[PDB]
Formats: C-alpha cells, sequence, structure tokens
C-alpha cells in the first residue's frame, strides 16, 4: 500500500491569495497522480492528471508539479468558487490510495459564539421525552468544545452535535447541541448547564436554567 | 482528453 | 471524454444485496478501466476495485474481496458493482471513476427503519425573557425516516438569521434542528411559525412559537 501524506490538512486563506498544497508518496509514483476538488454535497471534480496536465475546462490558475515523491498543486489567486476539499490520488500501483484531504477556509477576525439554551417543550414533555437544546451560533474559528452539566456533573451520553458549514457572507460557523433524556430523569434534576470553550475566552461561556424556574 | 496513460495496467 | 452516469439512491435492509450501475458515455468504453470508490465520513475515500472492459481483467482491494463483485457489459457500455451481505457499515456514497472523470455517486443507506413521521417541537426562549437587542427562537424535528425533511420559518418569508443544522442519526431515526434570530420588538408581538414537511410520510406540520407561561 503506497501511502500519501497530504499537507497541510486545513488552511485559513484569503480571496485573491496564492495557495500551495502538497502530496508526498511513500515511494516513487512516476507522475501518476491526480488532483481533484470536492464541494459540500457534490461529486469530485478532477482538476489535473498525470501530475501536471490541466483538465479541459479548468481555469489556468490551477497548476500541478513534481516528480518522484513530492507533488504540488498551486492555485495562483484564490476565488470564492475554489473553496472546498482538495485531494491527491496516486494511481501508480494497486491498491489506489488517496491523501487525507485539504480543507480551505476563508479566514476572518475571531468571533465568540452567541449562546442560547432551551428547556424542553411542553409538548415533548407530554410524551415522555425531554430534549435540552443549545445553539452556539455565529463564531470563528470552527474549533469549539461543548460540555453538558446536570446539577453540577458532566453527562456524556445522549448528546447530539451538528455543525453548519462556513457561511458565505459572514464567514462564521454554527453548531447545535441536543441532550436527550427521559421525562423522569429530566424531572429528577434541577439545573441544566451548557458550557462552551472557544479561543475567544479564558473562562468558558456558560448558559443555564433551573426547572423550578431559575 | 487523456489517453490510456491514466496508466492502464489491467 | 463525456462521462459517467450512476444509478439512483438505494435503501436496503441488513443482510441483502445491491447491484449498482455505471453507464459510460462519450468515449471508447473498451479502452479505459472503470474503478469503484467508497466514501464515508468515518473512513474517508477508499478504493474497492476496478474492471478493464476490454480485457475483462479486474483488481480488488483485499478488504472488499469476497464482498464486492465487478462486472462490465460491452453492449450497453455499463459497468456494475455488486455488494452482498450488507450491514450499516456499508452505508455510504459509491462512485465510479475513470480516474479523471467521476460519476455523480450513489447513496446506499442500509437500515431496518420503517418510514416514520417526524415529531416537531417549538423551542421558545427560556423564562425570564432576556432584555437583549435580539431573540433566538428554535425548532426541533425528531425521529423521522427517511431523510429528507424541509424546514422553513414563516413559510419562507423569514430567511435572514436562520441556521438549519444537518440531520443526524439517533437510535435509527433522523434528528434535525434549526434556529432564527429576530430583533426584540418583532417577537412575540409578530407571530413566528416553523414549517416542516416530510414528503416520504405525507406530513406537513406548522408550529407557532408561543412564549413560556
Amino acid at each position: 500500500d503506497i501511502k500519501m501524506t497530504q499537507s497541510p490538512s486545513s488552511m485559513y486563506t484569503s480571496l485573491g491569495e496564492r495557495v500551495t498544497i502538497t502530496c508526498k508518496a511513500s515511494q516513487d509514483i512516476n507522475s501518476f497522480l491526480t488532483w481533484f476538488l470536492q464541494k459540500p454535497g457534490k461529486s469530485p471534480k478532477t482538476l489535473i492528471y498525470r501530475a501536471n496536465r490541466l483538465m479541459i475546462g479548468v481555469p489556468s490558475r490551477f497548476s500541478g508539479s513534481g516528480s518522484g515523491q513530492t507533488y504540488s498543486l498551486t492555485i495562483s489567486s484564490l476565488e470564492y468558487e475554489d473553496m472546498g476539499i482538495y485531494y491527491c490520488l496516486q494511481y501508480d500501483d494497486f491498491p489506489l490510495t488517496f491523501g487525507a484531504g485539504t480543507k480551505l477556509d476563508l479566514k476572518r477576525a475571531d468571533a465568540a459564539p452567541t449562546v442560547s439554551i432551551f428547556p424542553p417543550s411542553s409538548e415533548q414533555l407530554t410524551s415522555g421525552g425531554a430534549s435540552v437544546v443549545c445553539f452556539l451560533n455565529n463564531f470563528y474559528p470552527k474549533e469549539i468544545n461543548v460540555k453538558w452539566k446536570i446539577d453540577g456533573s458532566e453527562r456524556q451520553n445522549g448528546v447530539l452535535d451538528s455543525w453548519t458549514e462556513q457561511d458565505s457572507k459572514d464567514s462564521t460557523y454554527s453548531m447545535s447541541s441536543t441532550l436527550t433524556l427521559t421525562k423522569d430523569e429530566y424531572e429528577r434534576h434541577n439545573s441544566y448547564t451548557c458550557e462552551a470553550t472557544h479561543k475567544t475566552s479564558t473562562s468558558p461561556i456558560v448558559k443555564s436554567f433551573n426547572r423550578n424556574e431559575c | 482528453g487523456a489517453t490510456p496513460q491514466d496508466l492502464n495496467t489491467l | 471524454q463525456d462521462q459517467l452516469q450512476q444509478s439512483g439512491a438505494e435503501l436496503v435492509r441488513p443482510g441483502a444485496s445491491v447491484k449498482l450501475s455505471c453507464k459510460a458515455l462519450g468515449y471508447i468504453f473498451t479502452d479505459y478501466e472503470i474503478h469503484w470508490v467508497k466514501q464515508t465520513p468515518v473512513h474517508g475515500l477508499e478504493w474497492i476495485g476496478g474492471i478493464h472492459p476490454g480485457s475483462s481483467g479486474t483488481a480488488y482491494n483485499q478488504k472488499f474481496k469476497g464482498k464486492a463483485t465487478l462486472t462490465a457489459d460491452k453492449s450497453s457500455t455499463t459497468a456494475f458493482m455488486e455488494l452482498s451481505s450488507l450491514t450499516s457499515e456499508d452505508s455510504a456514497v459509491y462512485y465510479c471513476t475513470r480516474k479523471d472523470y467521476w460519476g455523480q455517486g450513489t447513496l446506499v443507506t442500509v437500515s431496518a427503519a420503517k418510514t416514520t413521521a417526524p415529531s416537531v417541537y417549538p423551542l421558545v426562549p427560556v423564562c425570564g425573557g432576556t432584555t437583549g437587542s435580539s431573540v433566538t427562537l428554535g425548532c426541533l424535528v425528531k425521529g423521522y425516516f427517511p431523510e429528507p425533511v424541509t424546514l422553513t420559518w414563516n413559510s419562507g418569508s423569514l430567511s435572514s438569521g436562520v441556521h438549519t443544522f444537518p440531520a443526524l442519526l439517533q437510535s435509527g431515526l433522523y434528528t434535525l434542528s434549526s434556529s432564527v434570530t429576530v430583533t426584540s420588538n418583532t417577537w412575540p408581538s409578530q407571530t413566528i411559525t416553523c414549517n416542516v414537511a416530510h414528503p416520504a410520510s405525507s406530513t406537513k406540520v406548522d408550529k407557532k412559537i408561543e412564549p413560556r407561561v
């Protein structure tokens, strides 16, 4: 199995900047390498093949290079349409293997998340279930840690986390956090707490409520 | 646009 | 030169089989290998194997040898991939590729789930009723199958400040959620309604967000 080591693994770039992505192969692959790009919910589009051949229809920004073991893809001036994940593919020998991918993000000034906590709805509570929801939305960068606390102690199961992708105008991300318990365990405790850790702070960002009504 | 130089070995 | 065209999204039960198809168009079908690749959030992109429709020669990844069967039909210029004994680990997007060209991919979902209408819950602000400039409302859509679901706010009229988080699996069924931020005056004097529709089960639910007593 030839191993491909793609780097870097995620980059924070600007529109109009010149980008360079690399692939090292564990042995020599004789220029049998492709470079392809995949957008969210979309099939791969190959950009370049045999190391440096442009594919019909690809802007001439894109340009491939290398020989032996170290390959490169350069994007001379980043355009919004270029945002996605980039991969290299070695097809020198079987099995075919791929790099792990390189994710491009538009950089921006750092923003702290704006947090909201939502107690269960009456309607959910009238059916045995209790879901506690927490929205951490509009923040940057994407790195965020969320911990849930019932009456002072960490609860690790029943949590559901969902991320949005970078947003097209203001460049922030967002996440949803749902803690699901039964009515009975929900009704057995009082103080529910959402704890969010992010670069923009030292002390975590905390949101809570009390079921006897805070 | 590319030929069986997509390294056809099969 | 032209392209690859894949068969439609498949929904199978554990322990069954699927046959996926990949139609080659606009090029000499017998001069190029067709390869099958699997993509999952967990493992990333993995090669299954490939066929050479000219010579009939095939090659497989040792991990799919015994599970995946590759065949080609020259008269219809269609390559096929058969997958037997399916489990939830085979749930993925499958792609045929010429190495330079890619088909669009087929989604195979392995599940026992039965079609089930979603439950929709209105998420009202927490009591206290903050004195901020804005207010964030929310709407939680729980336990449906299959994906998809479309959710709107105020029938589509509300589009600013909305976030609809990708659905996720929870005990075999899907869960989705969404939030909207509106300024303080607005809610609650104006009414904000969450609209959910699930084509699969013929459901269409509307849910107004009333303040908490």
